């Protein structure tokens, strides 16, 4: 049991510890983690690899499923009105909430023994890992009910299998679309940008659309981004006082919040309002996730940090080097090379104490720790990383909503002004948004909106 | 694979044609550079004792952590040009992307 | 993997001092561009009749060889600007690159 | 059973004939195929890879070996001598013979019920395919008992790993030095090589040093230099007489022949003197090897280039435009294109008919009918795809006698002396030699010079 022994056999590869943690004052203690299941059980002479148990398109898989048990798993069939499964024993308000998974052990079960909250059935095995991303199947889900049963009012004779598949469409745009127009330019750098996605032009039967397993691992830059708490703000948009801050510990699968402790807009609502970690060199990741990752539910308390260290490892992905070398970047042979690479005399002469040689260093602390890119949040080691691989998905993929042959003209104009400013006023019950870009405005009085002043989706074409 | 497709596969198969496989469901991970493991088949390294990465020792996770990481959780400086949604369309985003099996 | 060989490993264990399986002898092919099988992942596209490789007819290869290659062998024309040796270093070099076995 | 059966039943996947065959008159016969060797039985999401037995490296596995129960067994360890282990009883004029294989299943006895001539161990599996071909590794197995000798005469004390350690090493260099001087530049071009084999800067831990699953058909177009017969000839260098020119069909896994039927020199030259085969489009590969593949020792005689195209799929390897397209060149969509490319409307219209589509042709078949490049053998296809390959066992390996830790500069200076044709002069009864650039060199008045005009070693410098 990798959760509970220390031993260092079979499925486990666990976490030992330093002599001087904060923390774990026990040398004999670890942090529980398992190993990244191989792409062929029997080392022979094949290297092992790991295995991608979602897709790699942009399809809106979190959603819909993966695989096809699952897919149809999550449908009204007892309708042909083309929908997705909901909850029958709780409501938002009115609106909609998830299903729940059958699990012969839930862990959300775990967070308040006084409520029985099991854990939403979605798309993805990890929709309650934090009450906001359930949050966001939770929205999703709506638009892919208010567009079926919208698309129904339009083309009436349309089939239950009909009205649900195309509805899917309409979504795998919107988190596309978003993701290309909203999310890289500013995750990316208005320099990367122009190098790992130029525009679109066509689609290439030769890009492998498939996903690296280093994207695996720099993808995960993410979690310098985290706050250690979540916040609910009411829709005076003022600190929601059920109550308004709660550490991100005492949340980790505790769906309950989310049906008992006051629906899902609180919550979007401190998405929007309430600024987003930024990463400093003095300040990675927050303790929060440190040595509080789930212990509400776990045995002793995880290290996300040292838990992306370690798979660094179990993906036999090479270094903080080999990539540099990788994407025409300038390797750091020395303290100093490194000093001026990272622009830092400190970071650099601290990895070094840790690793000998940068040759050395796993990804994410590389990645993590090279200094932001103009107007970025990553580093061009990421940068390039995290941009190459966006730009297989969009050429590699043969739906690109902007391919020759899936919409149509108008279809397409259409959809090219949705936003998802937009899509959080039509199925939530909150009134005022933020204005484009809300990735980036986050302030209340101002930098925000209401929703009329929002266009709409038009399904006139379909 | 078809002789044509209004809608995408779930598992995510015809896409490519030429390669059926490609970008779909329970497959694979694809590698940019060979992996590099210790036995140099199947050993992450930082698994003996005494192992050496290139020339050096190979640092602890729980230890860089402690060392790189820890920070103190007050100076928390917040990025007043994003918004914590950016974050979150990260994770979900990540989630239609990838997904790595352990064995329970 | 060892510090300083005068000389060679046999089965060519440890040349990439860093994947260390790389060139080795018994380890499997590479692979520059992903693989064309039938069903995606292990059936030889002509392996099932009527199965189209892209839109067209898997042609028969002792057709091909057939049409195309076959020759009136009085024919022939010797390569006047190199020798035969040339023709059989051909082989001494595969045979010390390559080789993938079937099973008896 | 895939040579006595003709089921679709998996060790097997056999070539059905077609309706005009020339040798093959029925329909319901094949030529035989037993499926290549995955690399991970029992898989049901790896994409099948098939497995090398081999070393990529420009190391010389097929006289040393590649395995290393095998390897051990090829040494004499009797005394200390380094020494490659020779024929117990059954020599060439008192040089050496190859060992004999301990096998179940001896086809190069079943050339020839009446004598003991079985295979002959050795480096790779293969060496008795052609008695043209075991006489080379005689050769090599030559200059090793060799090198191991003289070098006992400069060092003593130096045991017997050591003795032949430091030969192999000297051999290892004879073949990469001579491959990549004197063959590769003429089965290749100027330019391919310009573009291909830009100079040994030096040694880059980060180049992918093992061999591409199409490399392994690609260099297959050396099929279309192979020549009807077999000729020996006699030291005057005229039609050599036990029989001059005996048809190569007779010859596959034919032992005695080469230790009854008159040396290892009668072929070792005359190899030397006999112009190799020229390829053009209406001269691909010939009958000799198309209808009589090893058909003295099968139960039909295979169809080469036909094993080739099977053999390709087996591999599952794309087609002629996908590499057409993964080298930088030219993607000829039409049967006009393709004349345009292989300028030769005739055989485009022939292609295309075979294939439908330019862009299903196997890559035999794309290689070897493309034009070939100027001064060189090998259209921009099989150039690009063989230029590449080469290029990276050289800079992707460690071992590279131009590498500065391998041999000293002292060393090196004399070793960039070894030519083959002195190789095959020390080891050989011949006097008389073909000149530098043995490849290009077919005729014989002169074409050849003598063994004073060819310098030596240096072992001297060891
Ligand atoms: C906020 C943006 C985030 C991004 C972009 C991100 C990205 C990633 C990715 C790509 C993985 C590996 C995917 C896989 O193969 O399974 C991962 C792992 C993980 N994440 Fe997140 N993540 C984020 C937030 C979080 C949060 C909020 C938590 C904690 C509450 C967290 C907990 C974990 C855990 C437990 C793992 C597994 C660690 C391991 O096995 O190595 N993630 N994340
Ligand atoms: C002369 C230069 C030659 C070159 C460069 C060459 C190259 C190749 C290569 C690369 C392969 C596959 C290698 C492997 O997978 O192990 C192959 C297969 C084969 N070759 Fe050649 N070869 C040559 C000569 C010959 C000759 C002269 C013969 C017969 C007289 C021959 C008979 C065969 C056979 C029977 C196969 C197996 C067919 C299959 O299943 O693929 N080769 N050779
Ligand atoms: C399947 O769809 C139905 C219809 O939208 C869902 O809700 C019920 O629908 C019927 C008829 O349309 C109404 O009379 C009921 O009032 C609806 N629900 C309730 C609680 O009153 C139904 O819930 C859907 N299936 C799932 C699993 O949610
Ligand atoms: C060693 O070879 C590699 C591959 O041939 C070179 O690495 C590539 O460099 C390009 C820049 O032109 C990068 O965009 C690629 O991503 C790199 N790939 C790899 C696998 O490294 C490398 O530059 C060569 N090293 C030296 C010192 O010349
Ligand atoms: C091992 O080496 C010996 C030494 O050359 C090989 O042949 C013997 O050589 C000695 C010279 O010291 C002769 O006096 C013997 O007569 C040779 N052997 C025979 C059978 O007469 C010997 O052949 C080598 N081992 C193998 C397996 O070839
Ligand atoms: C088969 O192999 C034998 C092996 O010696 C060849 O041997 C010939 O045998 C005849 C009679 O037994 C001798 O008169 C010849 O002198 C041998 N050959 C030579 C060159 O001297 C034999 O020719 C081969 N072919 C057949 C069809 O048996
Ligand atoms: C589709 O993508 C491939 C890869 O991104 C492009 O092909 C590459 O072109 C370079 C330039 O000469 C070659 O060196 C690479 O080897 C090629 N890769 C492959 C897999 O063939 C291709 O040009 C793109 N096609 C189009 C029409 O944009
Ligand atoms: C688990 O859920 C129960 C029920 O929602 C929580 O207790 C509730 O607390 C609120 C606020 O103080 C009251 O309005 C409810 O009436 C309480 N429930 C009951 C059954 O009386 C409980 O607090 C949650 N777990 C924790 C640790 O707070
Ligand atoms: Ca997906
Ligand atoms: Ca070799």
């Amino acid at each position: 049991n990798c959760e509970t022994s220390c031993v260092q056999q079979p499925p486990c590869f666990p976490l030992k510890i330093p002599p001087n943690d904060p923390r774990i004052k026990n040398q004999a203690d670890c942090i529980p983690f398992f190993r990244s299941c191989p792409a062929c059980p029997g080392s022979n002479i094949t290297i092992r690899n790991q295995i991608n148990a979602l897709t790699s398109f942009v399809d809106a898989s979190m959603v819909y499923g993966s695989e096809e048990p699952l897919a149809r798993n999550l449908r009204n069939m007892s309708n042909q009105l083309g929908l997705l499964a909901v909850n029958q024993r709780f409501q938002d308000n009115g609106r909609a909430l998830l299903p729940f998974d059958n699990l012969h052990d839930d862990p959300c079960l775990l967070t308040n023994r006084s409520a029985r909250i099991p854990c939403f059935l979605a798309g993805d095995t990890r929709s309650s890992e934090m009450p906001e991303l359930t949050s966001m199947h939770t929205l999703l889900l709506r638009e892919h009910n208010r567009l079926a049963t919208e698309l129904k009012s339009l083309n009436p004779r349309w089939d239950g299998e009909r009205l649900y598949q195309e509805a899917r469409k309409i979504v795998g745009a919107m988190v596309q679309i978003i993701t290309y127009r909203d999310y890289l330019p500013l995750v990316l750098g208005p320099t990367a940008m122009r190098k790992y996605l130029p525009t679109y032009r066509s689609y290439n039967d030769s890009v492998d659309p498939r996903i690296a397993n280093v994207f695996t691992n720099a993808f995960r830059y993410g979690h310098t981004l985290i706050q250690p708490f979540m916040f609910r703000l009411d829709n005076r948009y003022q600190p929601m006082e059920p109550n308004p801050r709660v550490p991100l510990s005492r949340v980790f699968f505790a769906s309950w919040r989310v049906v008992l402790e006051g629906g899902i807009d609180p919550i979007l609502r401190g998405l929007m309002a309430t600024p987003a970690k930024l990463n400093r060199q003095n300040q990675i990741a927050v303790d929060e996730i440190r040595e509080r990752l789930f212990e509400q539910v776990m045995r002793i308390g995880l290290d996300l940090p040292a838990l992306n260290m370690q798979r660094s490892r179990d993906h036999g992905l090479p270094g903080y080097n080999a990539w540099r070398r990788f994407c025409g970047l300038p390797q750091p042979e020395t303290v100093g090379q490194l000093g001026t690479v990272l622009r830092n005399l400190k970071l650099a002469r601290k990895l070094m104490e840790q690793y000998g040689t940068p040759n050395n260093i796993d990804i994410w602390m590389g990645g993590v720790s090279e200094p932001l890119k103009r107007k970025g949040r990553v580093g061009p080691l990421l940068a390039c990383i995290i941009g190459t691989q966006f730009r297989k998905l969009r050429d590699g993929d043969r739906f690109w909503w902007e391919n020759e042959g899936v919409f149509s003209m108008q279809q397409r104009q259409a959809l090219a002004q949705i936003s998802l400013p937009r899509i959080i006023c039509d199925n939530t019950g909150i009134t005022t948004v933020s204005k484009n870009n809300i990735f980036m405005s986050n302030s209340y009085p101002r930098d925000f909106v209401n929703c009329s002043t929002l266009p709409a989706l038009n399904l006139a074409s379909w | 694979c078809p002789e044509q497709d209004k809608y995408r596969t779930i598992t995510g198969m015809c896409n490519n044609r030429r390669s059926p496989t490609l970008g779909a469901s329970n497959r694979a991970f694809v590698r940019w550079l060979p992996a590099e493991y210790e036995d140099g088949f199947s050993l992450p390294y930082g698994w003996t004792p005494g192992v050496k990465r290139n020339g050096f020792p190979v640092a602890l996770a729980r230890a860089v952590s402690n060392e790189i990481v820890r920070f103190p959780t007050d100076q928390l400086t917040p990025d007043q040009e994003r918004s914590l949604m950016f974050m979150q369309w990260g994770q979900l985003l990540d989630h239609d992307l990838d997904f790595t099996p352990e064995p329970a």
